[PDB]
C-alpha cells in the first residue's frame, strides 16, 4: 500500500528480498532521504517504474540479482543509475536481462545510451512545433500543387486549342 | 427528416445556364441530356439546372452522377418565387418546360404547363421560355399572356400541330 | 532493440489531426466573415478540370477512380495487418516495407483530397464531409509517424469509413445503374463500414485503457474479437463472453446500441430480400 | 437448424487446425442444437457458446442469415398452424 513506509524518516537499509512483489511504485517507497541501500534480490519485479529512484537521493548500493528484468525502455532510468553507481563485478555478472530475444541474459551494465536512443526522449521544443505544423502545411502544399498542375494543364490546353483552331 | 437537394445555384461568369422544369423523369431527362450534350453540336458550355418537387430516385440520381459537371438538380416547386430565385431565373439564359405527352387529360397537362409559364413570367418577364403544348388551342391561350412575345425568342412547340 | 515504449505520446498525432481540421474550419469561417464584412475565369477553368477528374468522365478520370477504390481497400488491409502490433511501437521507415506502402497510399489520398477540394462547390460543407474528415485524421498522423519514427495505432480504424464512397465510385464508372443494385451496394457499404469502424474504435479504447485511470484497464482484445463483439451486440444476441470493461468502451456501447441495433434490424432483412 | 448445429459440433470438437487442435470444447450434439436455438432466437444466454476461431466465425456469419430466418419463419408457422 502506498504510504506504508512514509513515517519511517530515518531508514538506512531496507530489505524486500525473497518476496513476490510484481511491481514497485514510487508512492510505495515515499520520500526516504536517508535511505542508503535497498535490497530487491530474488523477486518478481519485471521492471522499475520511472520516478521510483528519484525519491532516494542517498541510495548508493542496490541489489538486483535474480529478477525478471525485461530489458526495454521501461528500465532506462535504472541502468542510468547503474552507470553512476558501479556494481562489484561479482554482483554485476549476476545481473542479466530476462526477456527472450535480442537482449537475452545480457548484463545491464553493457547497455549504453546509444543502445536505447530509440526510446521515448523527453518532449523537445522544435519537434513540438513540427508535429503541430506538419498537418496543415502538408495539406496546403498538396492543395497548391494540385492547383498549379491544373492551372498549367488548362493553360497548355487552351494555348494549344486557340493556336491550332484552324489547323 | 431533411431536404438533401435543397440549395441555391451559383451563377458562373462567362457560362450560360438554362433551367429545365416540368415533367422530369428518368426517361425524359435521359433523352434531353443525350440530345443537349451531343458531340456533333458545337462546343458550348451550358449548365443545366433541373427544378422539380419530387426528389429523384436512385436511377435518376445515378444519371445525374454521370453528368457531374454538366447538370445540377434542385428540389423545389416552380410556383414558389423563392425556388425560382434559388435556381437564378434572373440570370438564366432560357427556361424549358417539359410536358407529359402521355396523360389522362391533355387539357389538365396544358393547364399545368400554362401555370408554370405564367409563374415564370410573373417572377421575371424577360426570360425566354420553350414549352410543349399537347393541344393547339392552349397555345392560343399562351399567346394571351402579356409577356409572351416572340420577337426576343419565345417558343411554344405544339405536339399536335407539328405531328 | 525491443520493448521500445514505456510512456504515451498519442497527443502528438491527435493534435496534428485536430489542428489540421480546426484550422481549416477557422480559415473558411474567417474568409466567410471577412467577405460578409468586406477570358472565362482561370479559377473556373481549374474547378471544371478538377470536376472532370473527380468523375470518371475521361480515361485519366477512370484510372484515378479505380485507383481510389483499390487504395482504399489496400489501406484497410494495411490497418488490418497493423492491428496485431502493439498500440504504440517504434519502427524504422527505411527498413520496413509496410510503412513505405502506407506512405504511398497516404500521399495519393492527399493528392485526391486536393483534387476534390478544387472541384468542390461549397468549401464549408465540403470540409464537413465524412471523407474529408477521415482524410484529416488519417494522413497527418502517418506523416507525424514517419517523422518521429514512432507509430501509434490510433484513429486508423477511420480508414474503414473510406469504404462508404464505393457506390458513388461504381456509379461514376457506369457499372452500377439499376436502382435495386444501387440500393444493395449502398446498404452493404454503410453496414460493413459502420461495423468495422465501431469494431476498430472498441479495439482502440479497450487495448488503451481510459486515461483517468493511468491506462490500467487494458482488456487485451484482438481486432477479430472486437468485430465478433460488435456483431453479437448489434444483433441483440448478447452472449456476454466478450464485453467492454473500460468506462469509455461501455460509454461507446451505450451510445452505439441506439444507432446500431436499428441499423442492423432495418438493413439485414432488406439486404436479404433484395438479394433474393 | 440441424445443419448449423452439426457444423458447430464438428468445429468445436475439432479445434481450429492452426492451433494444432488445442481448442477442443467437447460439446455434445444436443448442446450444439441448444446453443443454436438460443442464438438464432436472439436470447443469447452465454452459458454455452463457441470458443474456437472457426466456430466464432461461423456464428458471426450465421447470425446475419439466421436471425432473420427465425423471425420470418416462426410467426408464419404459428399463424399457419392456427
Ligand atoms: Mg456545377
Amino acid at each position: 500500500a502506498p504510504g506504508t513506509f512514509a513515517p519511517l524518516r530515518a531508514l538506512r537499509n531496507l530489505s524486500l528480498a525473497g518476496n513476490r512483489l510484481a511491481r514497485l511504485e514510487p508512492a510505495a517507497l515515499g520520500a526516504l532521504p536517508l535511505l542508503r541501500s535497498l535490497s530487491l534480490q530474488d523477486n518478481e519485479l519485471a521492471a522499475l517504474a520511472p520516478g521510483l529512484l528519484g525519491r532516494l537521493p542517498a541510495l548508493d548500493a542496490l541489489h538486483l540479482r535474480g529478477n525478471p528484468w525485461g530489458c526495454g525502455c521501461a528500465l532506462r532510468p535504472l541502468c542510468a543509475w547503474l552507470r553512476r553507481h558501479p556494481l562489484p563485478a561479482s554482483e554485476a555478472e549476476t545481473v542479466l536481462c530476462v526477456w527472450p530475444g535480442r537482449l537475452t541474459l545480457s548484463p545491464l551494465t553493457a547497455f549504453s545510451d546509444a543502445a536505447f536512443s530509440h526510446c521515448a526522449q523527453p518532449l523537445a521544443l522544435r519537434d513540438l512545433a513540427v508535429v503541430y505544423t506538419l498537418g496543415p502545411a502538408s495539406f496546403l502544399v498538396s492543395l497548391a500543387s494540385c492547383l498549379a498542375l491544373g492551372s498549367g494543364l488548362t493553360a497548355c490546353r487552351a494555348r494549344r486549342r486557340r493556336l491550332r483552331t484552324a489547323a | 427528416n431533411r431536404k438533401k437537394y435543397g440549395g441555391s445555384y451559383s451563377a458562373v461568369s462567362g457560362r450560360k445556364h438554362i433551367v429545365v422544369c416540368g415533367h422530369i423523369t428518368l426517361e425524359s431527362v435521359s433523352n434531353f441530356l443525350k440530345d443537349f450534350l451531343h458531340k456533333d453540336r458545337d462546343d458550348v458550355n451550358v449548365e443545366i439546372v433541373f427544378l422539380h418537387n419530387i426528389s429523384p430516385n436512385l436511377e435518376l440520381e445515378a444519371l445525374f452522377k454521370r453528368h457531374f459537371t454538366q447538370v445540377e438538380f434542385y428540389q423545389g416547386s416552380v410556383l414558389n418565387p423563392h425556388d425560382l430565385a434559388r435556381v437564378k431565373i434572373e440570370s438564366a439564359d432560357a427556361c424549358l418546360i417539359l410536358a407529359n405527352k402521355y396523360c389522362a387529360d391533355p387539357d389538365a397537362e396544358d393547364a399545368s404547363n400554362i401555370m408554370r409559364v405564367i409563374s415564370i413570367k410573373n417572377y421575371h418577364p424577360k426570360i425566354r421560355i420553350i414549352t410543349q403544348m399537347l393541344q393547339y388551342h392552349n397555345k392560343a391561350h399562351l399567346l394571351n399572356i402579356p409577356s409572351w412575345n416572340w420577337k426576343e425568342g419565345d417558343d411554344a412547340i405544339c405536339l399536335a400541330e407539328l405531328k | 532493440p525491443c520493448d521500445s515504449r514505456g510512456q504515451r505520446m498519442w497527443w502528438a498525432f491527435l493534435a496534428s489531426s485536430m489542428v489540421t481540421f480546426f484550422g481549416g474550419l477557422f480559415i473558411i469561417l474567417l474568409w466567410r466573415t471577412l467577405k460578409y464584412l468586406w477570358e472565362v475565369g482561370w479559377m473556373t477553368s481549374v474547378k471544371d478540370w478538377a470536376g472532370v477528374m473527380i468523375s470518371a468522365q475521361t480515361l485519366t478520370g477512370r484510372v484515378l477512380v479505380v485507383l481510389v477504390f483499390a487504395l482504399s481497400i489496400g489501406a484497410l488491409v494495411i490497418y488490418f495487418i497493423d492491428s496485431s502490433n502493439p498500440i504504440e511501437s517504434c519502427q524504422n521507415f527505411y527498413k520496413d516495407f509496410t510503412l513505405q506502402i502506407d506512405m504511398a497510399f497516404n500521399v495519393f489520398f492527399l493528392l485526391y483530397f486536393g483534387l476534390r477540394f478544387i472541384a468542390a462547390n461549397d468549401k464549408l460543407w465540403f470540409w464537413l464531409e465524412v471523407n474529408s474528415v477521415v482524410d484529416f485524421f488519417t494522413v497527418p498522423p502517418v506523416f507525424v509517424s514517419v517523422y518521429l519514427n514512432r507509430s501509434w495505432l490510433g484513429l486508423r480504424f477511420l480508414r474503414a469509413l473510406r469504404l462508404i464512397q464505393f457506390s458513388e465510385i461504381l456509379q461514376f464508372l457506369n457499372i452500377l445503374k439499376t436502382s435495386n443494385s444501387i440500393k444493395l451496394v449502398n446498404l452493404l457499404s454503410i453496414f460493413i463500414s459502420t461495423w468495422l469502424t465501431a469494431a476498430g474504435f472498441i479495439h482502440l479504447v479497450e487495448n488503451s485503457g481510459d486515461p483517468w485511470e493511468n491506462f490500467q484497464n487494458n482488456q487485451a482484445l484482438t481486432y477479430w474479437e472486437c468485430v465478433y463483439l460488435l456483431m453479437v451486440t448489434m444483433s441483440t444476441v448478447g452472449y456476454g463472453d466478450v464485453y467492454a470493461k473500460t468506462t469509455l468502451g461501455r460509454l461507446f456501447m451505450v451510445f452505439f446500441i441506439l444507432g446500431g441495433l436499428a441499423m442492423f434490424a432495418s438493413y439485414v432483412p432488406e439486404i436479404i430480400e433484395l438479394i433474393g
